[PDB]
């Protein structure tokens, strides 16, 4: 079984958002699902949940009043709608299986409360018996990117770092790989970075 | 509603002992507690449930005594490390509620390796400077950035980030000097310094 969600969203105070969490496999009904936060640095915090088959659900006394939480037993989905959005909703929203002990979490659906407006990245190439290269993701909103080498094929040597609010509010990351030096004049490296919130792409070749 | 320790640490091969106290009406009453394992940079996972019941190594137990539950791990790993969050239903506020979360490390000191890479070709004809600093495979987080200009210190323009966890268990940094074309080229070498532990480790490039 798996549990499945929706993409990460950036929504402004005072908006509405409803996330989804689809099932792959399993009596989704019969089971109950949770829905369950964490802000960046804080711990898990139950906001709520319902048993499909029944419809019936519950919330936590913090989120009620602007918490709903649904399902559906024919797509086997449920939904967890929150209305009048604040700062310090921003947060990671996990929906989680639990037969009516949570056994099956999912992905976590991150969603971005503020004012800013989405931007992809400019990814700039970082030139180099090892010799260490890399790829600067600049100036994105809002987390996360995700970078890979030669799409996958390289995982030795990786470090992909935490970004870094900048004072202009976006972003900057880094991601390096080290190699051996005198493969730099025969092998290719490419950094693939992908910023979903954007939905852009970029394969950059670092070039010495 | 439950309290567990903001931290425990043990070295490999240790016995470790997490607690997530409560009341009468949650831990106590017969209410089961709950004990799950998130990784850095991972959704939850169930370690243990009903009290001392398994889905997950041996190593993992769990024990309720009382108005307190206790989870042991014993012959500590690397991979253990993480934060450890206990689960109990309230009867009064209605509802199942995790602690505070305790997070779990596994512990001998280490020096940083440094990495400074100068602004992009691209970057500077793009009218933009970025300077990085990249600091890993450092024990304790603890870690120190500073920026200088010909030996001037630099202060403005510096965003650093604070020290996160690697995949082994040490952890890494990294810190952005931002300047403009005419900036990186007025000056015949910029460096950055990363102190840990009284010693540091300092890193220059020049146009």
């Amino acid at each position: 079984v798996q549990l499945v969600q929706s993409g990460a969203e950036v929504k402004k105070p005072g908006s509405s958002v409803k996330v989804s969490c689809k099932a792959s496999g399993g009596t989704f009904s019969s089971y109950a699902i949770s829905w369950v936060r964490q802000a960046p640095g804080q711990g898990l915090e139950w906001m709520g949940g319902i048993i499909p088959i029944f419809g019936t659900a519950n919330y936590a006394q913090k989120f009620q009043g602007r918490v709903t939480i649904t399902a559906d037993e024919s797509t086997s989905t449920a939904y967890m709608e929150l209305s009048s959005l604040r700062s310090e909703d921003t947060a990671v929203y996990y929906c989680a299986r639990s037969q009516v002990g949570m056994d099956v979490w999912g992905q976590g659906t991150m969603v971005t409360v503020s004012s800013a407006s989405t931007k992809g990245p400019s990814v700039f190439p970082l030139a180099p018996g090892t010799a260490a290269l890399g790829c600067l993701v600049k100036d994105y909103f809002p987390e996360p990117v995700t970078v890979s080498w030669n799409s996958g094929a390289l995982t030795s040597g990786v470090h992909t770092f935490p970004a870094v609010l900048q004072s202009s509010g976006l972003y900057s990351l880094s991601s390096v790989v080290t190699v051996p030096s005198s493969s730099l004049g025969t092998q290719t490296y490419i950094c693939n970075v992908n910023h979903k919130p954007s939905n852009t792409k970029v394969d950059k070749k670092v070039e010495p | 509603v439950l309290t567990q320790p903001p931290s425990v640490s043990g070295a490999p091969g240790q016995r470790v002992t997490i607690s997530c106290t409560g009341g009468n009406s949650n831990i106590g009453a017969g209410y089961h507690v709950h004990w799950y394992q998130q990784l850095p940079g991972a959704a939850p996972k169930l370690l243990i449930y009903g009290d001392t019941n398994r889905p997950v190594p041996d190593r993992f137990s769990g024990s309720q005594s009382g108005t307190s539950a206790s989870l042991a791990i014993t012959g500590l790993q690397a991979d253990d490390e993480a934060d450890y969050y206990c689960q109990s239903y309230d009867r009064s506020r209605g509802g199942w509620f995790f602690g505070g979360g305790t997070q779990l490390t596994v512990l001998p000191k280490a020096a940083p390796s440094v990495t400074l890479f100068p602004p992009s070709s691209e970057e500077l004809q793009a009218n933009k400077a970025t300077l990085v600093c990249l600091v890993s495979d450092f024990y304790p987080g603890a870690v120190t950035v500073a920026w200088k200009a010909d030996g001037s210190p630099v202060k403005v323009g510096v965003e650093t980030t604070k020290p996160s966890k690697q995949s082994n268990n040490k952890y890494a940094a990294s810190s952005y000097l931002s300047l403009t074309p005419e900036q990186w080229k007025s000056h015949r070498s910029y460096s950055c310094r990363v102190t840990h532990e009284g010693s540091t480790v300092e890193k220059t490039v020049a146009p």
